[PDB]
């Protein structure tokens, strides 16, 4: 039998699904380390490496590419999780080595993949403290070119009134997700400040991992891929809506929790999100 | 309970090696170049440890 996860629930997604909306022709690029196409519960479209030393996208050698990769898409059967959108066309745009590290260049090539193969949701569950021109442009690019660009905001928790989001989240045309966990509160390592954007669950959260496994991981890099599950629902229901739309659809039908600086705008909800009309519960 | 260490940054990754094991025995270190960029999982057990071209800190160590 299959299991929902919480957070799937969490984001009422299921709400999209009994409406007949699953992510079906999105197409969703995971940028990280890989994603295990052996894996049952998950099925990948394509993809490519921009990693040297490992040129094979399709087996990941760290996990963390494929556990993301079941919080956006595992698929709608009897075995194993459910995803956010289970019939979306999931590509592996790995990046990242067996180590889970990669060079700006790298991460770059793959969004510069992803524009060029059409992709229409980026998620990039990864990140780190400086950005560089080069990097921006990359994002900035893929966002005018008509992508929905997700990243995880960062696990650097707070210190004092500075922000502790890192790039690209931090970039204003990404949106920047932080980690809560089931009863909404913020995971004391959730990144702050004024460029986190929305919430999504990121705390013991259950997908796929390598070998035909399962398992919990925590952190901003799972909260990220219930955004980009997210938008690849709300395409799914909205074809011809713009990334500037999907990402407002979004952002103006959160619950609302906290003080913005340590929660954004607060918990995504895909039901609301995906309806003409937008206001917050 | 510690778990960042600004006072191991400027020095050498083998010092920074020692002091986290005194504090944390079963930390699963690794190194890697500042500047790159990384997974954003959150990882108790793990101190990442960034150093420059010369192999001293260049970032604040932290668990995760
Ligand atoms: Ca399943
Ligand atoms: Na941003």
């Amino acid at each position: 039998a299959q299991s929902v996860p919480y957070g799937v629930s969490q984001i009422k997604a299921p709400a999209l699904h009994s409406q007949g909306y699953t992510g079906s022709n999105v197409k969703v690029a995971v940028i990280d380390s890989g994603i295990d196409s052996s894996h049952p519960d998950l099925k990948v479209a394509g993809g490519a490496s921009m990693v040297p030393s490992e040129t094979n996208p399709f087996q990941d050698n760290n996990s963390h590419g494929t556990h993301v990769a079941g919080t956006v898409a595992a698929l709608n059967n009897s075995i194993g999780v459910l995803g956010v959108a289970p019939s979306a066309s999931l590509y592996a745009v790995k990046v990242l080595g067996a180590d889970g590290s990669g060079q700006y260049s790298w991460i770059i090539n793959g969004i510069e993949w992803a524009i060029a193969n059409n992709m229409d949701v980026i998620n990039m569950s990864l990140g780190g403290p400086s950005g560089s021109a080069a990097l921006k442009a990359a994002v900035d690019k893929a966002v005018a070119s008509g992508v929905v660009v997700v990243a995880a905001a960062g696990n650097e928790g707070t210190s004092g009134s500075s922000s502790t989001v890192g790039y690209p989240g931090k970039y204003p045309s990404v949106i920047a997700v932080g980690a809560v966990d089931s009863s909404n509160q913020r995971a004391s390592f959730s990144s702050v400040g004024p460029e986190l954007d929305v919430m999504a669950p990121g705390v013991s959260i259950q997908s796929t991992l390598p070998g035909n496994k399962y398992g919990a991981y925590n952190g901003t890099s799972m909260a990220s891929p219930h955004v980009a599950g997210a938008a690849a629902l709300i395409l799914s229901k909205h074809p011809n809506w713009t990334n500037t739309q999907v990402r407002s659809s979004l952002e103006n039908t959160t619950t609302k929790l906290g003080d913005s600086f340590y929660y954004g705008k607060g918990l995504i909800n895909v039901q609301a999100a995906a309806q003409h009309h937008h206001h917050h519960h | 309970m510690k778990t960042e260490w600004p006072e191991l940054v400027g020095k050498s990754v083998e010092e920074a090696k020692k002091v986290i094991l005194q504090d944390k025995p079963a930390a699963q270190i690794i190194v890697l170049p500042v500047g790159t960029i990384v997974a954003m999982e959150y990882r108790i057990d793990r101190v990442r440890l960034f150093v420059d071209r010369l192999d001293n800190i260049a970032q604040v160590p932290r668990v995760g």
